[PDB]
């Protein structure tokens, strides 16, 4: 019994997975002055089950890697980590409720950079490992302001329990005492995932050498790592209403502001330029770093001078 | 060494309160009130013996007050609590908040019809005294005597004779 | 709103905390009665 | 040379950490906390060498608390006798010792 | 390196060891010697050469070793005591553990092998820091850990570090490897006398940090580093051979000098404790510390060796170089044999 | 003082908000009335249990039951 | 003692003893280094949760920060010999020699 | 064990879906050193050891002692905050700043 | 068998320290570290250590051998290796057999051979995790500890940054 519910959270991850990428082809489409996907399935909709029929199918690169051990593990890795962010959400209950899953999904989430390393030296070009090597120092650079941030909303929790952040959100948003450390986490977990303006994997100026089959396993494990930190950034600062009798009120109110977060990701991607490399390391410590340091201090002092200190259970 | 001195299965046979959590989590603010001095008598012989086997008897009046308290319920007011501590159940952290209007008609028939005030925030948690018969344990611990201390220092400090005697210095 | 809902929240964690310290002496009591059940029949299955 | 600065100026900068039955958050205990209680109390001033002969009775005790060697050494023989007796024959399990008593409170 | 930085550098190199001294909780030792050794990691690659970074890279394997053996050491008595008082420990492994990780941390024998290399791999200033202050840490802790410490094993590192570090000087032109194994010899004698009285340790190491110090002062203040270069000393500085004569001859223990001082109240130690065979036979072991001693100080003051024509430029210019408590130093390491029972202040 | 605040305000918004919000965390909880109250609330939060005092005869401020008027009491933070 | 601490400290004598034979890398030394810090962080862990001793609690945090800083400094070491050799071989170390 | 339970069938249903992509298709015929790189990866660790000293503060604001717990968190928030700004003066932060 | 889990986790913990301290590559010696945190992790979150074992994940595995690989896979792009596994393993293992066929055993210490789920305490801790609560008294008591701490640390930050300038 536990063993379905362990697949009805992990089955549909795969099916919202492989439709994002039919939203994103749309939304992109429409916001481009055009039309998206809308001639193989009635609305386009069998273009995801099209497109993975096609890549199952696809001939093997067939690299001579450095290591074939690494380069089994690193799609492994990538999406068992990405299936594991997902165990401990409340919506409005958790698979796993555990009481420091705030830091089990930060521990988490810095294991999925071995992902990149492995690939980048399980393939032989020398540039996919110059590549690897800038996506890590940008992902653990984006750690940093991940991990304050959230340390400096929890303050207002009073655990790291993530099914007390509803709590902690009955009567507002959690985006209203702390819309600055909002924005920097919703930029941050934006370039956590590689994604636009942060994407420099798809930028001139790390996973070439993988079949189309490891390719899409590691693009799913990033789409899965999008929905959820968008999950995550909802039920962090955008906690919605739960009546306990009727739980259903919460898992549509929060997969509704999940899937406009997500929608929103689409947004930013279709909007602006790419940063050059140096210019989102600026971002981070030279932008982000000191004003996240700074509402830590505010973070902490705060519900002492207000007489705020969440309880601890 | 010694051999351990277990109190017998038949000392050990109570009357049980075999009621959930939820039941006990719903009646904790009346059985702190209304059962306040066995239970601080069996607390006050726990912390001071330090040992269960010398807190056995007390701690049968604490199962046997609580009963009493049940039964009281139990006679005029089974309806009010059962519908309070099934709200009570349904909640997966037990949350008193998601209880209040049940906690209202418990409170206001217990009230009515046994006269308990339910304690306020804060006086459950006061450390009250306690009147006891029984002694003092003078060795709880069952300590040892303590080893003689070293002699302290004592008497005026004259200088060293002829020095410090070291070979051949004279000072 | 935060200052408002954290320090009912802490009214509210002292009330599940008296529960529990009005709770203590009962579960004390057969806790104790626990422990000493499960070694007396330790001690009479190592005597026989 | 042990300076002791943190006695000369009254300063705590870590005997609070130093031993298990030093004043702990929310006033929580060691497990051997009245074992090392009763050896730093008979210890204490006496000078370690001292100490080594005449206080240990409660050290043997407050180590086997630490290790609980004695303890698995005795569970390690009954254990062993209990399962020489199931293979011989010549001993059953009670009820409860099978889970078949639904225990007490 | 700027030097503000280099200040707050040393301040916390002397704040690491003073946390080693000051504390009574086995983590703070532990973490008083990551501060020092982190902090001192810098000092020795002041000069970035590859002599440097090798001597760091030597110097930070043998002490991070020796910190983690520490920190087993500090958890097995954890074990057998439920605590972390810094006194004598409570088990024997750990006892052999601790004693083992501050031997190598002094780089006493057979633990001996990185003193020589990476004293040499460094500038002279550096290499006097790491010959005097460091041995200050790990010493007090010896200090506060000897009812625990082994007998057999204290005096076999004693013994091993007095003849490994009396026949490694004799080979030696480099006069940073030979303060290195002089160092060696001086920290088999302090520990020899420990068990037995830990007042004469605190004396011996206090004349050899005098002693190591004023020779590291000449050697900076000549800028000499081989024994060859200390040879031309007579022809630019001709106090300065005097004063290379008068310190050398203390080290080798050669009364009336105050290097004498420690052996003597050493063996004076180790007789009343019965021990006749082994000061005896460190006595004489020393003498091969005196001879590559007395090897200096005939290439340096008691003959003249041929100088070079550029020498008379040299003439022409004073020493501008902050020569730091050298005659003050000089003086404490050769007058100080008539102020012997001034020890007693170490008790 | 003035000229050189509006210059970093217009150069460097970012370093001037992060130097003002660490400046307001720094100082405002020792000008905050409210400060005392979280270690009111904080002490005032039973995580152990109230164990009790045996009444040797002369203890007149200790109550002998929760209810009674003496001992400390929570009305401040029912007010507040 | 209990079963577990014999393995803790047979992979600290592991750990150790890659440490003190080394093959050829730099890097495999401060892998060893820092399997050391991992067994005593494992060790002291075990120890200070079975005797609830809750003060020391922050103990193992502190011996992992220190020593993953240490690890960091061990770590530039090695790029500075990286920096001089091409490789991280400890053969290319010996110039203290003479 | 409900977790380990989970761990497990997430890493299982990996290693299948791997095992089908590197194996599904086989049924038809058919540098140099960058000191800059190292230096922010070692940043990254510096501070996030500076973290680690952060992360109980949730647990650290329940205490008593309230005015010690406010001045070491402000002290270690602050010593972040030095960290950096050693690291931005000295040039530590270019080029990838 | 589930009564001895935290004597299996320690045996695969012995196991990867054979792994990479035979040293076949700083690559695999850096995965072998990996998968040796996380079975420590295992064991000190069976032990009730969630918050330390959490910090292995997070700041052991996703902090610092994160910047280990990173720095190997910078700089780096047998029969030795696999006697060496082999003779670790047949020793972890034959110290696995003396302890289970004797439930005792005396390296240099004396073990116990039971599961060490026998040694844990009976009760509870009310209302708080244990460990929690003496981690977060760092900031109340630990105020030395947090003072040489974040010395250490600043000035690790300058260390590296002084010697890697070369200057
Ligand atoms: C107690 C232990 C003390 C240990 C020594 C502490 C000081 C030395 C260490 C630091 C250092 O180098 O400081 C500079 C150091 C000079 O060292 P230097 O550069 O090698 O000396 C060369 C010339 O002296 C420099 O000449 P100059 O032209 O540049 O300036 C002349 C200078 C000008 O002087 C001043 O400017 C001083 C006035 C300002 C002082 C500060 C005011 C604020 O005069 C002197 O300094 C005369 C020499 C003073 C004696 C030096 C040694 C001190 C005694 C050490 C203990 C001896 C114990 C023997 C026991 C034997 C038996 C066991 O000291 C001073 O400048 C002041 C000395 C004051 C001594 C006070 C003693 C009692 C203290 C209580
Ligand atoms: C009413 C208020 C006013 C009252 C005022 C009263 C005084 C008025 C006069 C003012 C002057 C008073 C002077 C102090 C009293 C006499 C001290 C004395 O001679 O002790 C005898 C002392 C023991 O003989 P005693 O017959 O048993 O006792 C007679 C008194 O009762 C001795 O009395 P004690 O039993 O109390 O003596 C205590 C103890 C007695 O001694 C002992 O318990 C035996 C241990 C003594 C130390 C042995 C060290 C052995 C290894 C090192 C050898 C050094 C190398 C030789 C020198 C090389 C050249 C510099 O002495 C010590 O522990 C101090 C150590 C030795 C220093 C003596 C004082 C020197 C001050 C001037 C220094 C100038 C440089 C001198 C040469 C440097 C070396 C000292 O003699 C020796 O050990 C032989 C050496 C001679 C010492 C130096 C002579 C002092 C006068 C020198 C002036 C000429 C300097 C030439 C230029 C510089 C040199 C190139
Ligand atoms: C979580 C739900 C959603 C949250 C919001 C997210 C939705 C909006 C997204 C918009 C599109 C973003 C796409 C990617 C853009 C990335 C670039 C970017 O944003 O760079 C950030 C830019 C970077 O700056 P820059 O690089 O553009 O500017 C130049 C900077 N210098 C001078 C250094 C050259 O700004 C920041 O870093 C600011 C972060 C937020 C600051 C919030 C401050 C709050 C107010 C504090 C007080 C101020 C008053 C003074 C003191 C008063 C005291 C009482
Ligand atoms: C630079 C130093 C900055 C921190 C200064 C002390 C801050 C503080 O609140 O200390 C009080 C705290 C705690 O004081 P306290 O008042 O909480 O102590 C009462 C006792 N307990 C802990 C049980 C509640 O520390 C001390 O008083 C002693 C430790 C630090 C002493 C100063 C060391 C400075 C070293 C500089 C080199
Ligand atoms: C190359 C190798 C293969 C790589 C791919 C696969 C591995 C990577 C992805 C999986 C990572 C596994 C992480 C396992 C531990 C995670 C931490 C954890 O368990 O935290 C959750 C929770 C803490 O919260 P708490 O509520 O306090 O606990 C319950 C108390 N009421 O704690 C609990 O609930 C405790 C539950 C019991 C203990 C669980 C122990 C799990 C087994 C040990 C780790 C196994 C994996 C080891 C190697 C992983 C890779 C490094
Ligand atoms: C006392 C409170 C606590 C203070 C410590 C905690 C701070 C929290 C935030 C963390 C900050 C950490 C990093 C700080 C780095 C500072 C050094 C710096 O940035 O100098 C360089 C900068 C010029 O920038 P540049 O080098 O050119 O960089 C490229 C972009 N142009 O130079 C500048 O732009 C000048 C920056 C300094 C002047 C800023 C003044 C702001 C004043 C705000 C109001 C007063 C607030 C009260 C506190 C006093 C502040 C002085
Ligand atoms: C129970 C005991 C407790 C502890 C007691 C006290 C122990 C003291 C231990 C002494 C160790 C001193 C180490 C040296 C000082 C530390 C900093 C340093 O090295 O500064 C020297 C400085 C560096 O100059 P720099 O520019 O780097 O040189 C390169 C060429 N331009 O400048 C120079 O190089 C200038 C040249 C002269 C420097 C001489 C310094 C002498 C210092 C030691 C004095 C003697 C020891 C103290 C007295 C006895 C104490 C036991
Ligand atoms: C006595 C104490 C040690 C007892 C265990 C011995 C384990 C087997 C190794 C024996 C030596 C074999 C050997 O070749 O050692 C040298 C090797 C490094 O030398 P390398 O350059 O790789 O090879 C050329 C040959 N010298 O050295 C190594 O690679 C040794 C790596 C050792 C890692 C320890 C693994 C566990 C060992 C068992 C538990 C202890
Ligand atoms: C078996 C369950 C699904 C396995 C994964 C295959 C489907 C999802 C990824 C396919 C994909 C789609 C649809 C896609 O649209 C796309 O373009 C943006 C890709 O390439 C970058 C893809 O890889």
């Amino acid at each position: 019994m536990f063993m379905i519910n362990v697949l009805t959270l992990i089955i549909p991850i795969l099916l919202a997975v492989a439709f994002l990428t039919l939203v994103e082809r749309k939304v992109l489409g429409y916001m481009q002055f055009r039309k998206g996907p809308n001639v193989v399935g009635p609305y386009g909709l069998l273009q995801p089950i099209a497109d993975a029929i096609k890549l199952f199918i696809k001939e093997p690169l067939r690299p001579a890697t450095s290591s074939i051990s690494m380069f089994i593990l690193a799609p492994i890795l990538a999406l068992t980590l990405a299936l594991t962010m997902w165990i401990p959400l409340p919506m409005p209950y958790p698979l796993i409720n555990m009481n420091l899953g705030v830091l089990f999904m930060l521990a988490m989430s810095s294991l999925a950079v071995y992902s990149i390393l492995w690939s980048g030296w399980a393939s032989n070009s020398k540039y996919a490992l110059i590549g690897a090597l800038r996506a890590v120092a940008q992902t653990i650079s984006y750690e940093v302001t991940l991990a304050i941030i959230l340390l400096s909303v929890l303050l207002m929790n009073g655990s790291f329990t993530l099914s007390t952040l509803i709590i902690t959100q009955e009567q507002v948003w959690l985006i209203f005492p702390a819309w600055p450390l909002a924005m920097m986490w919703f930029i941050s977990t934006l370039a956590e995932t590689n994604r636009a303006p942060f994407d420099l994997t798809e930028g001139e100026s790390f996973n070439v050498e993988y079949a189309a089959g490891p390719f899409a396993l590691f693009f799913m494990a990033e789409y899965a790592n999008i929905i959820m930190m968008n999950i995550f950034t909802t039920t962090l600062f955008l906690g919605a209403f739960h009546n306990p009798y009727m739980p259903e009120l919460y898992t549509i109110n929060f997969t509704i502001k999940s899937l406009l977060l997500s929608i929103t990701f689409l947004w930013i991607r279709a909007s602006y330029p790419r940063f050059r490399y140096d210019q989102l390391m600026h971002l981070l410590w030279k932008n982000f770093l000191p004003l996240t340091l700074a509402l830590c201090m505010w973070h902490v002092s705060l519900p002492i001078l207000l007489s705020s200190i969440p309880p601890q259970t | 060494p010694g051999i351990v001195e277990l109190p017998s299965l038949e000392d050990l046979k109570v009357q049980e309160v075999k009621v959930s959590s939820s039941v006990l989590k719903a009646a904790a603010h009346h059985y702190g009130a209304q059962c306040d001095k066995p239970n601080k008598e069996f607390m006050l012989c726990r912390w001071e013996e330090k040992d269960p086997r010398r807190c056995l008897e007390e701690g049968k009046l604490v199962n046997q007050c609580a009963l009493e308290f049940f039964r009281q319920i139990k006679r005029h007011c089974a309806e009010p609590f059962t519908e309070y501590w099934t709200c009570i159940d349904y909640s997966g952290l037990q949350l008193f908040r998601r209880c209040r209007k049940e906690q209202a008609q418990f409170d206001k028939c217990v009230l009515d019809k046994l006269g308990w005030v339910r304690p306020d925030l804060g006086e459950l948690s006061k450390v009250t005294k306690v009147k006891t018969d029984r002694p003092l344990p003078e060795n709880p611990y069952h300590s040892r005597a303590r080893p003689e201390p070293n002699p302290e220092v004592e008497g005026d400090l004259k200088p060293a004779r002829h020095g410090s005697r070291l070979f051949f210095w004279t000072m | 709103s935060m200052m408002r809902w954290n320090r009912e929240r802490r009214r509210l964690q002292i009330e599940d905390f008296e529960a529990r310290i009005a709770l203590m002496p009962l579960l004390q009591a057969e806790k104790d009665r626990r422990v000493l059940q499960m070694l007396r029949e330790n001690l009479e299955e190592e005597a026989t | 040379p042990f300076f002791d600065v943190q006695k000369k100026l009254g300063v705590d900068l870590d005997h609070w950490m130093t031993i298990q039955s030093a004043e702990q958050p929310h006033r929580i205990p060691a497990r051997c906390h009245a074992f090392e209680k009763e050896w730093i109390e008979c210890a204490h001033g006496i000078g370690s060498i001292r100490a080594e002969k005449e206080c240990k009775i409660e050290f043997e005790d407050f180590r086997e608390c630490l290790l609980r060697q004695k303890t698995m050494k005795r569970l390690n023989a009954i254990k062993r006798q209990r399962d020489k007796l199931i293979k011989e024959g010549k001993y059953t399990p009670p009820p409860h010792h099978s889970g078949q008593e639904d225990l007490r409170p | 390196m700027n030097p503000i930085i280099l200040i707050i550098i040393l301040m916390t190199v002397m704040l690491g060891t003073i946390i080693v001294m000051i504390s009574t909780h086995w983590l703070l030792i532990w973490i008083g010697f990551e501060m020092n050794m982190l902090a001192i990691i810098p000092i020795m690659m002041k000069k970035h050469n590859p002599r440097a970074t090798e001597a760091s890279t030597k110097y930070f394997l043998t002490q991070s070793t020796a910190s983690m053996l520490l920190m087993m050491a500090i958890i097995i008595n954890l074990m057998f005591s439920g605590q972390w008082t810094v006194m004598k420990l409570f088990n024997p492994m750990a006892s052999m553990l601790m004693t083992m990780a501050l031997a190598m941390k002094l780089g006493m024998a057979p633990f001996h092998f990185w003193v020589p290399e990476v004293t040499q791999g460094i500038p002279l200033s550096s290499g006097l820091i790491l010959l005097t202050w460091q041995k200050l840490a790990p010493m007090s802790v010896l200090y506060q850990i000897l009812p625990s410490i082994n007998l057999d094993l204290i005096l076999t590192l004693s013994i091993l570090s007095i003849t490994i570090g009396g026949w490694g000087g004799l080979n030696q032109t480099q006069l940073r490897k030979i303060m290195a194994y002089s160092s060696i010899a001086h920290m088999g004698w302090m520990t020899a006398v420990l068990l037995y009285n830990p007042t004469m340790t605190l004396l011996n190491l206090i004349i050899y940090i005098i002693m190591t110090s004023t020779m590291f002062t000449l050697f900076m203040a000549n800028s000499t580093t081989t024994t060859l270069s200390l040879s031309h000393t007579w022809n630019k500085a001709p106090i300065m051979t005097i004063l290379v004569l008068i310190t050398l001859l203390s080290m080798g223990g050669l009364p009336p000098l105050s290097g004498f001082m420690p052996k003597w109240m050493i063996i004076q130690e180790m007789t009343k404790n019965d021990s006749i065979i082994l000061p005896t036979l460190m006595a004489i072991t020393a003498l091969l510390n005196l001879y590559f001693y007395m090897r200096l100080t005939y290439s340096t003051a008691l003959t003249m060796f041929p100088s070079t024509n550029n020498m008379k430029m040299k003439w022409q210019f004073p020493t501008t170089k902050r020569m730091t408590l050298l005659p003050t130093m000089t003086v404490l390491s050769t007058m100080l044999l008539p102020l012997t029972p001034i020890l007693s202040i170490l008790e | 003082v003035a000229a050189f605040l509006k210059n970093v305000w217009a150069k460097e918004p970012v370093l001037v908000a992060s130097f003002a919000i660490a400046g307001l965390a720094v100082i405002l909880p020792t000008l905050s009335p409210y400060t005392k109250y979280s270690l009111m609330i904080n002490r005032a939060t039973p995580y152990n249990y109230p164990v009790p005092l045996r009444d040797d005869g002369n203890m007149p401020d200790v109550p002998s039951h929760p209810q009674d008027p003496q001992g400390p009491s929570l009305e401040w933070l029912k007010r507040l | 003692m209990s079963l577990v601490y014999m393995n803790i400290m047979m992979a600290f004598t592991v750990s150790l003893t890659g440490l003190l034979m080394y093959r050829s890398h730099l890097m495999s030394s401060l892998l060893c280094l820092e399997g050391m810090m991992l067994s005593l962080f494992i060790l002291a862990t075990l120890m200070i949760l079975n005797s609830h001793f809750t003060l020391a609690s922050m103990m193992p945090i502190i011996l992992l920060v220190f020593a993953a800083c240490e690890a960091a400094l061990g770590l530039s070491l090695l790029v500075m010999v990286s920096n001089t050799y091409g490789t991280d071989y400890v053969q290319n170390l010996n110039l203290l020699q003479c | 064990m409900n977790l380990m339970i989970t761990l497990l069938t997430n890493f299982t249903l990996a290693t299948l879906l791997v095992t089908i992509a590197f194996w599904l298709p086989q049924l038809n015929v058919y540098l140099p050193f960058s000191m800059k790189f190292f230096l922010v990866a070692i940043t990254f660790l510096l501070f996030d050891l500076e973290i680690a000293l952060l992360l109980p503060l949730p647990w650290a604001s329940q205490t008593t002692n309230l005015n010690t717990m406010l001045t070491m968190a402000l002290l270690l928030i602050f010593l972040l905050a030095v960290s950096l700004a050693y690291e931005w003066t000295q040039k530590g932060l270019e080029w990838t700043e | 068998m589930m009564t001895y889990i935290v004597f299996i986790l320690s045996i695969i913990f012995v196991m990867g320290f054979v792994g990479f301290s035979s040293k076949p590559s700083p690559i695999y010696g850096g995965l072998g570290l990996i998968v040796s945190g996380g079975v420590g992790c295992g064991i000190v979150l069976n032990f009730g250590g969630s918050f330390l074992g959490l910090m292995v994940f997070l700041i052991y595995l996703g902090g610092m051998m994160v910047v280990f690989g990173y720095t190997t896979a910078m700089a780096t792009e047998n029969k030795v290796v696999l006697g060496t596994f082999i003779t670790g393993l047949l020793m972890e293992f034959l110290m696995v057999y003396y302890v289970l066929k004797d439930k005792e055993v005396e390296i240099v210490f004396k073990f116990n051979g039971m599961g060490d789920w026998v040694i844990y305490d009976t009760g509870d801790s009310g209302f708080f995790s244990e460990e929690a609560m003496g981690i977060a008294a760092l900031y109340s008591y630990g105020t030395w500890l947090v003072i040489v701490t974040g010395w250490s640390l600043l000035i690790g930050v300058v260390v590296i940054m002084e010697i890697t300038r070369g200057n």
